[PDB]
C-alpha cells in the first residue's frame, strides 16, 4: 500500500492514545461471540460456549493483548508491513489453518472497538485511514496462502 | 433464523435509538461514502460532498426501512417486499455491499451509545442486519 | 428462497444422477482434501489417502442429505435438521467451507454428466447447494 | 506463488488444447447467468436479462474470448503474474469499480468449464493446480486495491 502524509498522522496520533489490554479483551471477546466458529480455533483455553464465559476467561484477556501489541508493530514500520508479519503468517496459515477471511472479521470488530472508544473523535476521513491499515495487515497475513 | 432471545434484545435497542435513526442514517451513508468510494458508482444523480441534502434526505429513508423492519421482526420479507425489486432487480447491486452499510451502521451507534452495544447486543444486531440484507437480495436466490 | 422453476429443475437433475448420488460423493470430498487441504483439519481421525474406504464410506451419507434434501425440497430444514448440530454446534465448521464442497461437487457432476449441467440448470443447483449450506450453518444465526 | 515442476506439466499440458473461443462464451454466459448482479457492468452490450438473451448475445462471444486469452498470458509467464496483469488491474479497479470477490466467482465458474469440458482427465491433481492458478491470477487482479 502507498501512505499519504495526512494518512500517516490520524492513524499515528490515534494509536498514541489507544489502551492495548482493553481493547485487546473487548476485540477478541466480541470475535468469539458475534462469529461463534471461531471458537474452536481456541480450545487450549478451557471453556467458552456461553458469552460471559467467554467475558471471564483470563486467557481471552492475555490472548487478546497479545494480538493489539501485533498491530501495534503496524503502525510502527507503516512501509514495511509484509516482513514484519511473515513469521506470524506461517503460524496462522501453515500451523493453524485459519481462513483468511476471518482475519477480516477482526479488522471490522478493531474499527467497531476503537469506535465505541473514541467517540466523536473517530472522524469519517480517520475511519477510512483505519480501515487502509486494518485490510493492509490482513492482507499481510493472507501471504503464506500460495 | 432469529430466536426469542436475539428478539428482545433488536426491540430493545431500537427503542432505545429511536429518535435518533434518522441522524444515524445521514452519517451511515456518508461513512460509506468516506471508507468505501466505489458505494459512490449507485448514486450518480446524487450530490455526494461532506454535508449534502439528498445524503441527508436519503439517510432518513434507510433508518425508515430499518425502523420498520424491527416493528415486524417476526415477518421482514412482506414489511421490506417492495425494496427487494429496487436493489435486487431494477439497480442491481452487488451483495457485499449489504456488509459495508450494515458494517457503518454498527461504527454510528458505537460512536453515539458506547453502551448500548455491548457484546451480546452487537450479536443481536449482527444477525439482524444481514437478515435485512438477505430479504433485500432475495431475488437472486 | 427457492422459485417453482428452479425446483421443477432441481427434482430433475437428481432423478438423473440418482443412482450415482454414492459414487460423486466418494469423489467430492476427495477433490475436497487435495483442492483444499485444510479441510482435513476436521477428519483427523479418518484414513484420507487417495483411496480410503472411510472416504468411500463417508460420502455415501454426504450423498444421502442431498438427495434427501432434495426429496423435500418445500422443507429443507426439517429434513436436515440433526445435521444442524452436528455441524454448527459440535463440530463447529468454518462457514466458508460449504462453499468449497459445493464447488467440487459440481465440478464431479460437469466430469460425469457434461450435458445435465447446462448454464440453467448450474444455476438451480447453485441455489439449491447453497440453501443446503445455510441450513446447516442455521445456528450461527 | 511458487510452483513445482510438476505442477507447470498439468497446467500446461492442459492448456494446450482448450479451445478458446468455445469457453471464453461459456465462462462468461455462465457468470451473466448464475451471478445476475455482474450484469451491470455490462450494459453497452444491450439486452441481458434472460438466460437466452445472453446465451444469443454476439459481444458474450467476443468479449468472452478476450477474457480467456488474457488467463492465456498467466499460461505463459508463470513466475511473473503480477506485472503481467498490472494495467489490467487499474482498468478493473480504478475506472469500473469492480470488488474483488466476482474475480472469485469467475475463476470457480472457469474451472467448472474446463471439467465439463475435459472429463476424466480433470483429475483431482490437476484441479488443484488449476485452482493454484485461478487463485493467483485472481489475486493479481486484486492489486490496485490499496
Ligand atoms: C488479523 C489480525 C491477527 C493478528 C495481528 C494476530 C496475531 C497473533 C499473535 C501475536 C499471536 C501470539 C504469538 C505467539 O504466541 O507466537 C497469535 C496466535 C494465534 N492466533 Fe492470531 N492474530 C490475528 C488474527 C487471528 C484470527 C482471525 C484467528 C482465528 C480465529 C487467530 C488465531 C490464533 C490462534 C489459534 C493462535 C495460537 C494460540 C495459542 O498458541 O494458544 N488469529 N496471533
Ligand atoms: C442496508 C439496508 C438498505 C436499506 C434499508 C435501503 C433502503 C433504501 C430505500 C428506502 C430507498 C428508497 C425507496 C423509495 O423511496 O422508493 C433506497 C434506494 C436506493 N438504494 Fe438502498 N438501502 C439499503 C442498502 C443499500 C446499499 C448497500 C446500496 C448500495 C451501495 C443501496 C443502493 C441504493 C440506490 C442507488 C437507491 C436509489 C437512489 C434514489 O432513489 O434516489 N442500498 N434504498
Ligand atoms: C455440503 C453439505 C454437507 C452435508 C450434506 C454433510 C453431511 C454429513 C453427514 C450425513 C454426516 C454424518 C451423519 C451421521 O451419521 O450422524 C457428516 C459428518 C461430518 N461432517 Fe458433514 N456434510 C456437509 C458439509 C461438510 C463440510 C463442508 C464439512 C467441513 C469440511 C463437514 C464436516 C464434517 C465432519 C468432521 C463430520 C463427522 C465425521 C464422522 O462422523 O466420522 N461437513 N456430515
Ligand atoms: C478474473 C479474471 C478476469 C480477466 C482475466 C479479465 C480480463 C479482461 C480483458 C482482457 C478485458 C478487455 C481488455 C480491454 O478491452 O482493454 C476486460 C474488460 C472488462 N472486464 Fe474483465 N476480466 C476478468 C474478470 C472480470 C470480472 C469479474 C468482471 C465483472 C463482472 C469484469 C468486467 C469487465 C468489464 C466491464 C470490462 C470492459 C468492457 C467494455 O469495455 O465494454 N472482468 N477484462
Amino acid at each position: 500500500v502507498h501512505w499519504s502524509a495526512e494518512e500517516k498522522q490520524l492513524i499515528t496520533g490515534l494509536w498514541g492514545k489507544v489502551n492495548v489490554a482493553e481493547c485487546g479483551a473487548e476485540a477478541l471477546a466480541r470475535l468469539l461471540i458475534v462469529y461463534p466458529w471461531t471458537q474452536r480455533f481456541f480450545t487450549s483455553f478451557g471453556n467458552l460456549s456461553s458469552a460471559s464465559a467467554v467475558l471471564g476467561n483470563p486467557n481471552v484477556r492475555a490472548h487478546g493483548k497479545k494480538v493489539l501489541t501485533s498491530f501495534g508493530e503496524a503502525v510502527k514500520n507503516l512501509d514495511n508491513i509484509k516482513n514484519t508479519f511473515a513469521q506470524l503468517s506461517e503460524l496462522h496459515c501453515d500451523k493453524l489453518h485459519v481462513d483468511p477471511e476471518n482475519f477480516r472479521l477482526l479488522g471490522d470488530i478493531l474499527i467497531i472497538v476503537l469506535a465505541g472508544h473514541f467517540g466523536k473523535d473517530f472522524t469519517p476521513d480517520c475511519q477510512a485511514a483505519w480501515q487502509k491499515l486494518v485490510r493492509a495487515v490482513a492482507h499481510a497475513l493472507a501471504r503464506k496462502y500460495h | 433464523v432469529l430466536s426469542g432471545t436475539d428478539k428482545t434484545n433488536v426491540k430493545s435497542i431500537f427503542s432505545k435509538i429511536g429518535g435518533q435513526a434518522d441522524d444515524y442514517g445521514a452519517e451511515a451513508l456518508e461513512r460509506m461514502f468516506v471508507t468505501y468510494p466505489q458505494t459512490k458508482t449507485y448514486f450518480p444523480h446524487f450530490d455526494v460532498s461532506p454535508g449534502s441534502a439528498q445524503v441527508k434526505a436519503h439517510g432518513k429513508k434507510v433508518a425508515g426501512g430499518l425502523s420498520e423492519a424491527a416493528n415486524h421482526i417476526d415477518d421482514i420479507a412482506t414489511s421490506l417486499s417492495k425494496l427487494s425489486d429496487l436493489h435486487a432487480q431494477k439497480l442491481r447491486v452487488d451483495p457485499v455491499n449489504f456488509k459495508l452499510l450494515g458494517q457503518c451502521f454498527l461504527v454510528v451507534v458505537a460512536i453515539h451509545n458506547p453502551s448500548a452495544l455491548t457484546p451480546e447486543a452487537h450479536a443481536s444486531l449482527d444477525k439482524f442486519l444481514c437478515a435485512v440484507g438477505l430479504v433485500l437480495t432475495a431475488k437472486y436466490r
